[PDB]
DNA sequence: TCTAATGCGAGCATGCTCGCATTAGATTTTGTTTTTTTAGCGGTT
């Protein structure tokens, strides 16, 4: 448990360090989003793991663009949200494109 | 609420006499004395002592629990001692102290609403006794906290003394 | 496995469960089952030792 | 009845791993310490000193 | 979930220990293990 704060402690110090581990996989940011992708590629229609997917660095959506999104469509899945805005949107806009 | 509408509400105005919890649960006694079947019921009565905030009063206490007539109760977490004055390890504050909490939570509604309007969406989990909002939360996958990542950190709250709150309160 | 006891419904079964388990779900006899299972195997011979 | 208490055979098997785990821990320290070759650090944080 | 601190009163030698009760705190895992053999298509429908 002490390990993961110490390497991180060496590493400010500068010192190089090695420890093989056999948790916290699944807490790696990369991991979930990765993840998410694979998640929303199976089915779409899960809100958490497409937004995730949507504000993560493989499509980029800051807080309006998603806020955005959402308004579109309250009441429907984030994905139906999602769908509309394209239909609705116009190619010019940022965010279309994303 | 209930004290503000309570004179519109029922017909009086009313004096808030305390927040009470209680725990729903089917409790299993652990004794390491052989108990009678009536102490038994005794001890898993105690187990549904209401734990919470009191106005210490003579008057509230004995109201709460009418059995009490000396000692601990067990009902609510409070106290009579031999000299009748309710007892220090009470949960029981002053009414100025009622109201001062009272005042604070709409003090932190105003707030909150203000910041919820001003567009305020920023991520700043709280820590306090070890204990982290992100653990109980859906979104952590939306949010991607990464402490090692700068300008992203923890909101250390302090485990500080109740008695201290109340100070704190006074000061805001 | 704790389907079919529950579907059986002898008393022995409800008489362990409501030993070896919390007031709302029974989720402790399952690890229960799992870590003696588990203990036994460390012997030659894991059925007479239980 | 709502009510349970520790077994004498419990009691003693409670203590009789307490003494069996500590035992083990002191063999890991052993393993931990035997491991150098020229030096040796030791880091223990506590509350109080004196 | 067990150890430690806090509170109060009864018996003892007006001030002190001791009993008891109770709650509240904080404090917290270790681990390893494989290979599966063995001889490309198919012209023409
Ligand atoms: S998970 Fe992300 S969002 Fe939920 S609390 Fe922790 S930080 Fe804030």
């Amino acid at each position: 448990p002490w390990a993961p704060q110490i390497m991180e402690e060496l590493r400010a110090q500068g010192i190089p360090v090695y420890a093989n581990l056999t948790s916290g996989y699944f807490e790696a940011v990369e991991v979930a989003v990765a993840l998410s992708v694979l998640k929303v590629i199976d089915n779409p229609y899960q809100d958490i793991p497409l937004a995730s997917v949507l504000r993560s660095p493989i499509v980029g959506a800051d807080e309006n663009e998603l806020s955005l999104i959402r308004l579109e469509n309250k009441k429907a899945p984030y994905y139906e949200a999602m769908k509309d805005y394209l239909a609705a949107g116009d190619r010019s806009d940022e965010l279309y494109q994303k | 609420l209930s004290i503000t509408h309570s004179a519109d509400w029922l017909g009086m105005r009313a004096t808030p006499a305390g927040v009470l919890y209680f725990h729903i649960h089917d409790p299993m006694i652990q004794s390491n004395l052989p108990l009678g079947l009536d102490e038994i019921e005794q001890e898993i009565f105690k187990k549904f002592k209401m734990k919470g905030l009191l106005l210490g009063d003579q008057e509230v206490v004995r109201l709460m629990d009418t059995t009490l007539q000396e000692g601990r109760s067990n009902i609510i977490n409070a106290g009579l001692k031999k000299d009748g004055s309710l007892r220090s390890d009470s949960a029981a504050v002053g009414e100025k102290e009622f109201d001062l909490l009272t005042k604070h939570v709409r003090r932190t509604f105003q707030e909150a609403g203000e910041q919820i309007t001003d567009g305020r969406v920023s991520i700043e989990p709280y820590k306090m006794k070890n204990k982290t909002p992100c653990t109980y939360c859906a979104f952590k996958s939306v949010c991607q906290f990464d402490e090692s990542l700068e300008e992203n950190e923890y909101r250390p709250l302090k485990a500080e003394k109740d008695k201290t709150i109340l100070e704190w309160i006074k000061k805001e | 496995l704790f389907e079919d006891e529950y579907a059986k419904g002898e008393k022995a079964f409800f008489e362990l469960v409501d030993r070896y388990t919390t007031d709302r779900h029974d989720l402790d006899l399952q690890f229960l089952v799992k870590q003696v299972y588990e203990y036994s195997r460390s012997h030659p011979n894991p059925e007479a030792w239980l | 009845l709502r009510i349970s208490y520790p077994t004498l055979p419990l009691i003693a098997m409670k203590k009789k791993m307490r003494r069996e785990l500590l035992s083990e821990e002191l063999r890991v320290l052993y393993v931990a310490l035997t491991r150098a070759k020229e030096k040796l650090f030791l880091i223990g944080s506590c509350k109080d000193h004196q």
